[PDB]
Parts: C-alpha cells; structure tokens; sequence
C-alpha cells in the first residue's frame, strides 16, 4: 500500500530534484557491484591539490552520517499524502521559484566570495620562477650568452606540473648524436622550450642551436657540466655562471592559464618581492573594501557556510579527474569536460574582456605621474618651466 | 581477399570508438590493418580482448616505421572509419542501388595498406614444435648472450627417460 | 542604386586589417604566416549540394540587419544561439522576380528603395540573395550542414601550396605567424568590419571571364576570412615565446574539434553559431568552384 | 597551542593520529628554541646523542 | 644501488637546502677558527625569485613523495585504514602550513 503513491508521487519528486540547479555531479550510476564515482580534485602546479570528494571530516551539524533505521518510520508508522484513503487531498506543486532563485542565489553568493582570490593569485600566474645557470660561451656575449641550465631535480618542482597539465607530449631528449633536426622537432610539438638531457658530449650543431636559440637545458646534477658538451673553441667552463630566475611566464606563453600580457608583464617588476602571507593579505584587503552586503538570504549560507578562511593555494587551480591513488591525470579531451580542460583563472567569461581593457589603462602613460629619480646639482629657479 | 559471396550485414564490420579512451584508441587502431593470415583455427573467447589488445602493442612495437606512422595516424583521426580501395567500391554498389541507405559519414580509403607481417595467431591449446632453419636472411650482428629463467615444474619437469 | 562593372573591385569596398602599424590589405597580411606540417594528412571530400528549398521570408515589418548579422555570426566575438529569431532567412525576400525590398549598401534589408540611401543593383543581389537564403535554414533538422567534414576544405584552401590543393592530400599543417599580443581576436575584430556582402554578391553574379579572373584576385582577401574563422575551431591555440618576439601557433589548421567553451585567444563557437559557419562553408564554398 | 586543521582533533577517527603527533610534538618552551638554533652554529665538544 | 632504489628516494629528502658560505668578515678581523678554511654552513639560502621560495616550496615535494609513501604502504585494520586516510590529510595541511 505504502508503496502505491509512494512509487508514483514519491518518485517524480526525483523525476525533478534529480535535476535541481546545483545539484549536478552523478551519484550512482545504477550498478552497485561496479559503480565509482568520478574523483575531482584542484590540482595545482603550486601546492598540494586537494580533492573535491574528500573524507574531510566535517560532518556538516549532523548531516553525514546515514541513519540506516529510518525506514522503520515511513514504512509503518508514517501517513502519505497520496495513499490517503478515502479522502482527496488534491497533490502540491511546489512553486518552482522559492526553490529556484534561492538557489540561484546562493550559487551567486559562492561566485563573489571569490572573485578577489581568483584575480590576484591570477595576476601573478606567470610569476612562479626557477634557476637556471648559464653558461658563457664564445666568448664576448654579456651574462645571456650561451646554453641555459637549471637541475633536473629543479625542472620537475616547476616546470612540468606545466607540460603535463597543457598536454603535448614530454619533452624530448637531447643526448649524444641529436641535432636541431630533432630538438626544433619537439620544442615544436611541445612549445615550452625544454629539453632533457642524459649521456653526455654533446656535438656542436647542438649546442650552437640551443644557444642561439636559448633552449632550457634542463640538467641532472652539476660536476662537470662543461665537460659534457663537447666544449670544441673552448671559451666555456665551470665558473661562467649567471645565476638568474626564470620567471615561468618567461617560458609558457599559454594565455588560457598564465596572464602574460605585456601590460601585466611589467606590474610585477613593479612589485616588491612577496610572499605567501602577502599574497594572502592583499586578498584579504582587496576583498575587505569592495563593500557588498549581498541579500538578506545570501548571508544565511556565509554564516552557515562558515566560510573561516580558505586554505589551498590556488596559484594556479585546474580541476582534474584524479585516478584512483595518485597520478592526477591529464585532460583526456574525451571524458572530462570541456568548461574544464583550462579555467581562465575562475573569472567570468565577460568580466575577463574588460579586464582585456584595464591593463590596456594601467599602462597608458598619461597615467605615469610617479617618476623615478630626482637629479640634485644646483641651479638658479629662472623661468621654472616644469618640464 | 579470397572471392566468395559474402553476405554480411554490412561490409566493414569494424565499430567506430567514438569517445574511446586509448586502450580502446589503440584497439581500433589496429583493427583496421588486418595484421592477420586466413588462421582456420579457432580463438578461445574471454581472454580474447586480451589477446588482441596484446597484438596492438607488439605490432606497432616492432612496428616498420614507415607503417609505425601509418598506425600513429590512425591511433588519433579514430572517429574517422578505414576501409580499402575494395571496400569502399563495394560500398558503392550498395548507395547506388537505392540513396538511402544512410551508412556512416566520416571515412578514408587506404591505399592498399603499406605491405606488412601476417602475424600468425590462435589462441588454442596445442604447443608449438618448431623446427629451426639453418641459414635465413637476417645477417646477424653479434647481439648479448640470452638468459632464459627458471623452469618453475608444475609447468615443465624434466626427467631421465622417455 | 549603383551599377558594377566588378563590384569588390571599387574603392569602398577595400578589405584591410591593421598589423603592427598601418593597415594592410589581408594579401600582404597572410604572406606574414607560416606552417608546420604534422605527420598526419587530409583529404578533401566533395560538399554536398545544397538543399534546395529557400526558407520562406517570413512576414516581420521592418528592415534587419543582414551584413552585421552574417558576419557577426560567422567571425563573432560573442554571438551565442544565433539561429534563434534568426533572420538570415529574411534574406531571401530579395531573391524574386521583381520585388520591391533592396538591399542596403550598409548591410540592411529594407522593403523598397528610399531616400537617400545606396543599395546593390537588384539586378545581381537576385543572384546572390538566391543562393544564401539557404543560409537561412541551418537549424531545420532535415538542412543543416555538413560541418567537421566540410573543414577539410576550409583548410587546404587556407594553406597548402599551390601544389597539395591539387591533389586532395595535404598534412594538417600548423600555423604560426608572428603575433603582437591579442593578435587573433584583433585580426578578427577588425574582420568582423568588412563589408563582406559587397564581396558575396560579386562571388556569384559575375559571368566567367570575369569570374574567374576575380576569384583569382581575390582570393587572398577571402583567405584571411577563413582563416580568422578555422582558428575559431581549432584545437589549441598557443603563443611561443621566442628570441624577442612571440611566434603563436595554432595547432592544427583546418581540423574542426569541436571545441565550443570560451577560450580568449580567439572566438568561441557556440554549438549553434558551429552549425551556421558550417552552412556559410558550404554554400559559399560550393560556389567559389564554377 | 595551533595543532592539525582543528577540526582533525574533534574527528572519530583521527584521534588515534591526532594523538601520536600529540604527544610527539611538545609545547613551545622559550628557552629550547633559542638553544635549539644556537647550536646549529657553535664549536661541537660532545658528540651530540 | 640496483634494486631498492625506492629507499633511495626516501632517502634523498633529507639531503640539505643551503649553500657554503666561507666566513669571510670574520677571518678578515682574524679572529681565531680551528680549521684552515673557515668555510660553514648556512641552513637555507635567500630568496631570489619574486614568489617561490626555493626552500620552502622543497619542503613541499617532500610531503608527496612521502604522502606517496604511505599509499604504497597498506594496512589490515579499521583504524590503521582509517587513521592513514586522515593523516594523508594532515600531512599535506602541516605542509601548506610550512610554506
């Protein structure tokens, strides 16, 4: 009996709730002995990702915790509104509204909370640098001379949470007997311009190639690094070391992830050395003065949603399908989708096109006026045309 | 390939991994090719999949180059469907007979495939005898010194009189 | 009015785009690009001739703007569901016998000439007009276009030499110019401007001598027209950092993906706006070859 | 005292690693960081153990 | 060393984050110093690049590869299941916490 209405009107509830704004993902595909749902995480070339279905261990007040033996209720001791016999009780139809612009709405909260995160940690994407050293060749050519070295150690840490998150196969191997017929073939195919090395001499149509051509040679190590690379006119040794930061965005012009706009190219020249706490500051600055009390029901899910800070780095943030252990795997183009293979920086789509004006308006000299330097000497104030 | 009247559902039996996953990208992959000869045995189904997906790696592994391209191809433009030359003219008899037989889209005749290996296969139970030749064709270089393993008995025992 | 003689071969209708510093005619602007050549290939099918059935004009008072919508549409920036309300079809009012509507000179469709205000010789645009109505149905079910297919062709028709374009094969080869930050959108932005009508009503109206000798001429112009667009639909589009300047590259030409959520590079194509640039090809494609 | 994310000490099951990094780790005595770090640079005439 | 080459790695983590600096202001000023090279030991360098730390951001790789290490290792239990999940946990939050 129970089952009667139950089935029926219990069920079109689900027929629609299975379809709620957010409410998206998909729980349980119908096969219980098989059925493992798809694991989504925030990678991130800085820190550690962090999964999305976690065991975290906040057991929002109560909820989590099934409880089994509440089928004892419905079952016998609970009166349906359908089953109701016999009287009528003419079915309810929730106005698909109350539910809807809440919804709506608290989906709009989550999409501010963290618009000042999202666009400093995005102003500085192409701020992440290694070291690489140089080395002097041919001597005549100031500290940018020759063939760039970083360690290999080194080049994973930072260089590749890249590659594999933009795709395009590994970098090739440069070793031995490759020339610029094989290097080109593959800074090419991969972009970053990155080689790694093992055996060692390596002939002079190589090493002419990645010096005018300033290949990252990432290297293993460091003893003899002249000695492997056949050092033919001399001019090149252990001790011509031009110990200089790569800034990534140096070395990843990948606009979909890393702002490299010329304009912006130069606003953190500007600024002085940061740091985590920093970085972190300014978006809680940033975020404290862009002063918006939003709804009077918007505020329910923040003191709710307890939002208490937001750990995860975050300097660049890509969502990926994470297999089982491990891994984070790439963005296989056929399974994950398509909103998420890159992520512009989290921004709106729209907002992202005026933001292509701003830089435009902060490089504008007529809007300079904070010169550099003052020049002291000791004229006489005679006609003082400002200029 | 032989001649006989063959009626099939459909000429190129094959299916179209559209959204594969790379296993299957490199099942399909081989498909394609017929790296087989006319076997008149039969494969033992289950492990069957196996078996196949098996052959793929071993094929473009000692690949040709020439052909290990052919094959680099075809591992992506999948979506795309790879009869040959005969195929497709048969295919041609069956559109014309009436233009509304709505057969797959997307597709590109080879071109008689580049030559290849008949990669000998079954998967029965028998074990195989061969009976090494002499001199072949391969002028070997020197190559190191093989180390074949244990003979693990409960596999293979060996004893003192037949 | 306005007679013609040529049509896109009068000084109004010059096809320009701006790089670096001046601007430049797209002729001079494509010889600025260069290709890499992948180890894969593609042949060139045969477009199918187009439904015949123009859609049916439809009664809407009131002139709609046709040049800014088809090109909006085809080398948008942001035109979402475009064939929605959708007018294109409104744009088969003008082909007939001898109806009234002309089209404006400035792209818009109006309901009898009147003052003060240019408009192709009804003469040619009943030519035109003829054709891409069609373009108007690209949403019926039983029309729409060919699509992923059709892109073998923008592509060898944007690159391959004089020689691959004559035997259907020809590598997916990968495009890299030199860029000048933002350069694609800007290209196309600047695109968006053309008065491409005045070049369509020229594509199909001209006899032969002189057809011919124009496609020849023109080509160029139209090239940098499908390659603005090929690069809407294209894989990755990535920017290499060189010696001093950025080579972009566009990673594979002429192999539609698909790929439809906003990228920034370029401009999106909404699944809807993905089937209208699949019928514009068509169209105007099987044209282009008398 | 700032140990685990909090919410890590309130947990069912953690608490049994909530503990073993309890006790490990010890209280912050004013004195033990400076020596700690002093020693990282002064003669050695020991052997530390 | 052939086999084992996992223990290696583990190993490598402790392998210092700084740089030799030769005592030179000192052995200026002569002062006295046992060994005839006043050379020592700074822990962990400066930071040169505008955000990224090389020290710090070494730490980091060491709670994955040691995260790593205790996926690899398994257990039969309910607590030593459970308590590893929350650890991996704590684990990487104690790192964000170092950076």
């Amino acid at each position: 009996n129970i089952a009667v209405a139950h089935t029926d009107h219990l069920s079109v509830v689900y027929a629609t709730m299975s379809n709620f704004m957010l409410n998206f993902t998909n729980n349980f595909s119908g096969n219980h002995a098989t059925f493992k749902p798809d694991q989504y995480v925030i990678t991130s070339p800085e820190g550690s990702y962090k999964p999305i279905i976690e065991r975290q261990g906040e057991t929002v007040d109560g909820l989590t915790i099934i409880d089994t033996s509440i089928v004892w209720p419905i079952l016998c001791q609970c009166t349906y509104p359908l089953v109701r016999q016999s009287i009528m009780e003419e079915i309810v139809y929730p106005d698909p509204s109350t539910t809807l612009s809440q919804s709506l709405s608290v989906a709009q909260v989550l999409s501010k909370l963290t618009l000042p995160d999202a666009f400093i940690n995005m102003i500085l994407s192409g701020g992440d640098s290694v070291v690489m050293r140089t080395y002097q060749t041919e001597a005549d050519d100031d500290l940018d001379e020759g063939i760039r070295m970083t360690t290999y150690d080194q080049y994973l840490s930072h260089i590749r949470e890249r590659l594999h998150i933009t795709n395009v196969p590994d970098p090739i191997y440069i070793t031995g007997a490759s020339t610029p017929d094989q290097i080109a073939a593959s800074v090419q195919a991969t972009h970053v311009a990155v080689v790694l090395y093992q055996s060692g001499v390596i002939n002079g149509p190589a090493s002419t190639y990645l010096r005018e051509n300033e290949v990252l040679v990432v290297m293993p190590d460091y003893y003899d690094v002249v000695s492997r690379f056949a050092n033919a006119n001399l001019q090149m040794n252990n001790n011509r070391y031009h110990e200089s930061v790569l800034e990534i965005a140096d070395i990843f012009d990948q606009a979909d992830f890393i702002q490299t706009s010329d304009a912006v190219r130069q606003l953190r020249a500007l600024m002085p050395t940061l740091s985590t706490s920093q970085i972190r500051h300014a978006i809680e600055r940033i975020a404290q003065i862009t002063d918006v009390d939003s709804t009077d029901y918007g505020k329910l899910t923040l003191r709710f949603l307890g939002t208490l800070t937001r750990s995860l780095k975050m300097q660049n943030a890509q969502i990926r399908r994470i297999r089982p252990d491990g891994t984070v795997l790439r963005y296989d183009d056929q399974i994950d989708i398509e909103a998420f293979r890159w992520s512009r920086y989290f921004l709106d789509e729209l907002q992202l096109r005026r933001l292509s004006v701003g830089l435009r308006l902060i490089t504008n000299p007529r809007i300079a006026r904070r010169f550099n330097g003052v020049r002291i000497m000791y004229l006489t104030d005679d006609d003082p045309d400002p200029d | 390939d032989k001649g006989a009247l063959v009626e099939a559902d459909r000429v190129i039996q094959r299916l179209i991994p559209l959204s594969s996953s790379t296993y299957v990208q490199r099942l399909a992959a081989i498909g394609a090719l017929y790296p087989n000869e006319f076997t008149e045995n039969v494969l033992d189904l289950s492990r069957l999949s196996t078996a196949l997906l098996q052959l793929s790696d071993t094929y473009y592994q000692h690949a040709n180059d020439q052909l290990r391209r052919l094959y680099r191809r075809m591992y992506n433009d999948s979506r795309t469907l790879y009869m040959t030359q005969r195929h497709q003219e048969l295919l041609l008899a069956q559109i014309t007979a009436d233009p509304n037989i709505l057969l797959y889209p997307y597709t590109y005749i080879f071109t008689t495939i580049p030559t290849s290996m008949n990669y000998i296969s079954n998967t029965g139970q028998g074990r195989i005898k061969h009976s090494l030749t002499v001199t072949g064709a391969t002028e070997h270089d020197t190559v190191a010194d093989i180390v074949l393993g244990q003979t693990g008995e409960d596999v293979i025992t060996i004893s003192m009189v037949e | 009015q306005q007679p013609t003689g040529g049509y896109t071969t009068l000084e109004q209708f010059a096809f320009t785009i701006r790089n670096d510093g001046t601007n430049a005619t797209p002729t001079q602007f494509l010889q600025l690009l260069s290709w890499e050549a992948t180890e894969n290939e593609l042949v060139k099918k045969t477009i199918p001739t187009p439904e015949t059935h123009l859609p049916s004009a439809r009664n809407v008072p009131g002139n709609v703007y046709i040049e800014d919508a088809i090109t909006q549409a085809l080398f948008g920036i942001s035109a979402q569901n475009v064939n929605a309300h959708g007018y294109f079809s409104r744009l088969s009012a003008l082909a007939l016998p001898n109806t009234s509507a002309r089209l404006g000179l400035d792209g818009v469709i109006y309901n009898s000439e009147t003052i003060n205000i240019p408009f192709y010789d009804p003469a040619a645009v009943a030519n035109f007009a003829a054709t891409y109505a069609k373009l108007g149905n690209a949403s019926t079910p039983r029309y729409r276009a060919d699509m992923i297919d059709i892109y073998a062709h923008v592509g060898l028709e944007l690159a391959g030499t004089d020689a691959e374009r004559a035997a259907g094969v020809m590598p997916v080869k990968r495009a890299k110019f030199d860029s000048w930050e933002g350069s694609l959108i800007s290209l196309s932005r600047d695109v968006v401007n053309w008065k491409i009508l005045a070049f369509l009503i020229d594509l199909c109206s001209l006899e032969g001598e002189a057809l011919r000798a124009f496609k020849t001429r023109n080509r160029d112009v139209f090239r940098m027209m499908l390659f603005i667009m090929s690069t809407a639909v294209a894989a990755n589009v990535v920017n290499r950092k060189v010696t001093k300047r950025v080579d972009r590259v566009l990673e594979y030409i002429g192999v539609n993906s698909m790929r439809t959520a906003g990228r920034t590079a370029t401009i999106t194509y909404d699944l809807s706006r993905h089937e209208f640039a699949a019928k514009f090809l068509q169209l105007t494609f099987t044209r282009w070859n008398a | 005292k700032r140990y685990f994310p909090e919410n890590l000490e309130q947990n069912q099951s953690a608490a049994r690693l909530v503990s073993a990094v309890k006790a490990r780790a010890s209280e912050a005595d004013i004195s033990s960081i400076h020596l700690a770090i002093a020693r990282e640079v002064s003669p050695m005439f020991n052997v530390h153990e | 060393l052939a086999g084992a080459n996992t223990i290696i790695a583990i190993m490598r983590l402790f392998t210092p984050q700084g740089f030799l600096r030769t005592d030179d202001l000192a052995i200026a000023a002569n002062f006295p110093r046992a060994s005839r090279n006043p050379q020592t030991y700074i822990p962990y360098t400066n930071q040169r690049g505008t955000v990224t730390n090389e020290f710090a951001s070494r730490f980091r790789t060491i709670v994955a590869t040691l995260a790593n290490v205790v996926n690899e290792r398994a257990v039969q239990d309910d607590m030593q299941k459970a308590t590893r999940s929350c650890t991996k946990q704590w684990l990487r939050h104690l790192e964000t916490q170092f950076d």
